[PDB]
């Protein structure tokens, strides 16, 4: 994946 | 067989706590619109 | 009565509702008779059938055999009618076999006459075979099966549901705010809707891994509590017979 | 290439992710015609088509119409081929119409010769009608969608996949040990499981209620990048042609 | 690493019996 932190 | 519809969108668009749903979703609002 | 439960879509929870609710209906001290219509033969694995037991009423009826020799007893008051192991062939071809299974309509009707089932609860796919609508036609009440989420509520205003039918929301979701969204918009426009839903519960989930019907594997679970709350609804509200 | 993707049973995330994977495939720029041959006509709602558009592939060909006068453009790079709106009457009699379509097979070969397309993707039902099968013949790939749990583990076992399909994990959940059971079963016993997943994401229970494709309505979800890596995944593997 | 992906395998069919049944029939 391209980051480790997505939208919540 | 005739019926009465299963689905009833009269006055919708006065209950305020729905006012915001249909807002937020184009999908809810066409099918709650007037026709 | 007869009742039918169908899912307004596929994987809503039909198979594991029906269990359920023949359970609790069992529990509550109805004999109850629950009949597999779908051809996915799923409903038997809730009921610890053995999953290499391939008979059942259609799987007897295409092969020339007696329907009636296909039931398994599960209590002294729950019994069980698989639908029977279809063939890839027999699953890839279904217009070979689906007009072929009118005698279990007239058999039905029969054993509702007998009075020996206070209960005949009937697990039916959503199809539109001939067997499908001909099994609908003998149910005297029908529950329709959905999840609150945007592809049931597009199909609530594109198909048709069975004439009469109460909708029973289940896997019902914490915390999600389109799903507030769709089901307080329902509260108010769906006349159909009951008043009691099922939730997401991993006991749901766990169920049929366990071989069991909800309430017999965890009877304290929310879900088994909501079914049970249907199950008394259903006795109060769904105990005429139609005319 | 020709790419299927279908259900192994209903409900289980295949219209969201035919749409998202057209919407990565076209981000990146690929040319993408994305065809819907299931009859309950969803996947057209991604792409804000009005519900009452009732023009498709198979309405046009039932009319007696060109099928190619139905197509859709979302963007420069992802054309739509909606179904089109069936009616009650034709929905509860589904052997009136699935036999008249299979002009649509040498018609997207037609379409599929010209170049204009890298992917044309079709959203498959699971309904072993005459016109899946002829669609589904069609697919240099496929992709079998499945949710992790006891239904599709079962069905794993009595029923026949697309030939050469891969398995795609969509709604991947949190704090469910019989999911994660089932799942370490699968990495050891399924062998074309795909190495990426698709998470339980409130981004993709948003974005059909928002008429987009999940990576236009949020392209920092997780589902959005999970996807992204499906697209990557078949641009490596997936860009052949059938034999 | 092997083992240790058998070892945590044979938990999970003892906890669920519709997954042992499915493996020891295979
Ligand atoms: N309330 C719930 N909470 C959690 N999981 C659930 C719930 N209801 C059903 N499930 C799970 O969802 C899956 C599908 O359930 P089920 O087999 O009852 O659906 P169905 O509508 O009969 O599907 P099919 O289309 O295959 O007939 C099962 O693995 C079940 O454990
Ligand atoms: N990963 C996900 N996380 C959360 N919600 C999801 C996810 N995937 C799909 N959904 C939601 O689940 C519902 C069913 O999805 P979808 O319509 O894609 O399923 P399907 O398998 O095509 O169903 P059908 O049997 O109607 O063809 C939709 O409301 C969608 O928004
Ligand atoms: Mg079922
Ligand atoms: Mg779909």
């Amino acid at each position: 994946l391209e980051h480790h932190h997505h939208h919540h | 067989a005739f019926s009465l519809p299963d689905i009833d969108y009269a006055d919708i668009s006065q209950r305020e706590q729905l006012a915001a749903a249909l807002k937020r979703w184009p999908l809810l609002a066409e099918f709650a619109q007037q026709k």
